[PDB]
């Protein structure tokens, strides 16, 4: 049961003994494998993620992990090295109990679409987290609601595995190939090279359509029929639209294919103001995609502004508006809206 | 991602 380490942790230098216990595999992924144990000092349940190997490619899960204080990001404690074929790293990070994939997959069981409170409250708290993230220029590209994990009592929300995680600059070349089929942005599908972070912003987009519909936007069985699937309904792109994702990309026509219109996507009790959001999402043109915090500041999150809101269980909300200045740096004026009156001071 |  008993197992003993030393390892530096996020804040210091200062490698020291921890030993966790209760041991539990929680899933196999591409992320590698990721445990549950408890820590033995405090009693405090934690997730332990192990992975490898330099292969050919450049990761960098490390080095974000250590950068990062979030509410919304899961925190790393602790990292340490272990045997288990080759050496082995492991990285503590704070356990959730629960993911927004898991939760909203037991309301589509039941016949159920997740309630449109929930929709708010994790798709705002993902925006910022991708808000702050993007401040440091790092975009996570992986944004799948597997990597949103959640507290249920809490409603928090915890973005987590940044082992896809860049830090974007421009004139710096990266993969097309990345992000999960279902929430990859069109650019990348264009082999664009020189994507900004808003491919993130796209995959969001992906995440709340997913959570309106009970089930994924675009499933495509193939990286080309992932276009198709989007093509069906933002119809077809136009020049400059292929411009704007893949200046290089040139010969594409294509039978031209009109956009089905978005009230008719989404079942009819669907609000507007989440149809709306969606719209200024999931759009072809990646300059044309709000930004995080835009995101945050539209309408359809105004019920979590309210003084009078609380959880459908009564509990009060998770903290909303203790925005930091670095996380406003891409509009700090946007603050007027994002923090309510009630909130201020 | 990235090879290198
Ligand atoms: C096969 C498979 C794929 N995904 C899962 C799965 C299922 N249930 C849960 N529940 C959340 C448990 N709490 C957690 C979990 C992880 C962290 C952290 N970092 C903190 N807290 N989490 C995962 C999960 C989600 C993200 C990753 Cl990177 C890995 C896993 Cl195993 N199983």
């Amino acid at each position: 049961v008993t197992t003993v380490v030393a390892t530096p942790g996020q804040g210091p230098d200062r490698p020291q003994e921890v030993s966790y216990t209760d041991t539990k595999v929680i899933g196999n992924g591409s992320f590698g494998v990721v445990y549950q144990a408890k820590l033995c000092d405090s009693g405090e349940l934690v997730a332990i993620k192990k992975v490898l190997q330099d292969k050919r490619f450049k990761n960098r899960e490390l080095q974000i992990m250590r950068k990062l204080d979030h509410c919304n990001i899961v925190r790393l404690r602790y990292f340490f090295y272990s045997s288990g074929d080759e050496v082995y790293l492991n990285l503590v990070l704070d356990y959730v109990p629960e993911t927004v994939y898991r939760v909203a997959r037991h309301y589509s069981r039941a016949k159920q679409t997740l309630p449109v409170i929930y929709v708010k409250l994790y798709m705002y708290q993902l925006f910022r987290s991708l808000a702050y993230i993007h401040s440091f220029g790092i975009c996570h590209r992986d944004i799948k609601p597997q990597n949103l994990l959640l507290d249920p009592d809490t409603a928090v929300l915890k973005l987590c595995d940044f082992g896809s995680a860049k830090q974007l600059v421009r004139g710096e070349p990266n993969v097309s190939y990345i992000c999960s089929r279902y929430y990859r942005a069109p650019e990348l599908i264009f082999g664009a090279t020189d994507y900004t972070s808003s491919i993130d912003v796209w995959s969001a987009g992906c995440v709340l359509a997913e959570l309106l519909l009970g089930q994924p936007i675009f499933p495509g069985d193939s990286g080309v029929d992932q276009l198709v699937e989007i093509i069906k309904v933002l119809g077809t792109p136009t020049r400059e639209q292929i411009r704007e994702m893949n200046p290089n990309y040139t010969e594409f026509k294509f039978p031209q294919i009109k956009a089905h219109p978005w009230t008719k996507v989404f079942r009819p009790r669907t609000p507007p103001e989440a149809i709306a959001l969606c719209s200024r999402l999931l759009e072809y043109t990646p300059t044309a995609r709000l930004t995080p915090l835009e995101a945050c500041a539209h309408s359809f999150f105004d019920e979590l502004r309210d003084p009078n809101v609380k959880l459908p269980n009564g509990r009060d909300t998770p903290a909303l508006f203790n925005f930091t200045t670095q996380e406003l740096s891409s509009n700090p004026p946007l603050a007027t809206i994002l923090i309510p009156p009630h909130a201020r001071i | 991602v990235s090879r290198r």
